[PDB]
DNA sequence: GCATTAATGCATCCGCGGCCGCCCTGGAGAATCCCGGTGCCGAGGCCGCTCAATTGGTCGTAGACAGCTCTAGCACCGCTTAAACGC
DNA sequence: CGTTTAAGCGGTGCTAGAGCTGTCTACGACCAATTGAGCGGCCTCGGCACCGGGATTCTCCAGGGCGGCCGCGGATGCATTAATGC
């Protein structure tokens, strides 16, 4: 994920990112930094409480 | 091509990487069910507050630290890197224990 | 026909000799003077009981003696039979000082 | 039929040829330092409150000031060996 | 091993500092009244937490030219054996 997050910020190496449920759990400190136009939940189920 | 380090490098820069850090080495919970596992033969069913257990660790662990220095200029007092047993009963020894 | 002894048997008889003796090894006369030289550039003109000299003396030789002996496993530690400058730093550093 | 003798099927002996491994120099690779970049949270400021410090009076009480005494430390002189020292 | 300098010890004349005892007098223990500085409660925002970008220094990487071998086969000595002449 460091190999994945190495040309992440500066340029745009990406249009759309798949990132799991629990990683933010752990990763939503660096999730955080960078702005994103949309954000979809899939079966949103677990996010229910 | 594999990249391997020579015996002796990485036991440096965990040296370098340890010692700045000022974190407990030990996790909480084998600390906690052995202070409650000695704690049990001792006073049946007792309680321990959320403090007074990282100063345990805390005394443990500096305590430890000054042990294995003490510890390891015995062991350089022996002409040799390694630590062994009886640098660890001499040291421990000598310090009036 | 000489009679000699090996190097190694005098120094036998000499703890024989000496370890059943709780008499004192340092004379009173260099002791009094080097007690009165250390107590004459911290209190000029002081003066010294005939008591409190031998216990000074006394402490001196007991904990010069525990010293040696803290000293004599050190260098039992190095596995040699000599005494060296580097076993009474090391046990002189262990011991908390 | 038997000796012998040349052919010949192997004989160990000799001679020629192949086997690379360790110092010196070709740089390769990633761990660290430092400077931003933005989200997070507890240090301290502000307020409400509130209680032992402060001030003064009372009262009695041990500590410094002599006072006097007394007694072991100080400085010393001289036999008498005895550890310290040089080698 | 032999040779010396100096403590141990017996005895001496002192004194100056150690040691027990009255006086009173500063001077601290014990007690009411005020309050103001310090302590419980709070809620913010600028320094702190963590990591990217990039330069820098860290720390290891694999090939290149100098020696003395053993592996093996040709040989052609030896011994045999059937041809063959007696």
């Amino acid at each position: 994920r460091k190999e994945k997050r190495k040309g992440w910020n500066k340029p745009d190496a990406f249009h759309v990112c798949i990132v799991s449920y629990q990683l933010v759990v752990q990763d939503q400190h660096s999730f955080k930094r960078k702005r994103w136009q949309y954000m979809v939940l899939d079966e949103a189920h677990n996010i229910k409480n | 091509k594999p990249h391997r380090y020579k015996p002796g490098t990485v036991a440096l820069r965990e040296i370098r990487r340890f010692q700045k850090s000022t974190e407990l080495l030990i996790r909480k919970l084998p600390f906690q069910r052995l202070v409650r596992e000695i704690a049990q033969d001792f006073k049946t069913d007792l309680r321990f507050q959320s403090s007074a257990i990282g100063a345990l660790q805390e005394s443990v662990e500096a305590y430890l630290v000054s042990l294995f220095e003490d510890t390891n200029l015995a062991a350089i007092h022996a002409k040799r890197v390694t630590i062994q047993k009886k640098e660890i009963k001499l040291a421990r020894r000598l310090r009036g224990e």
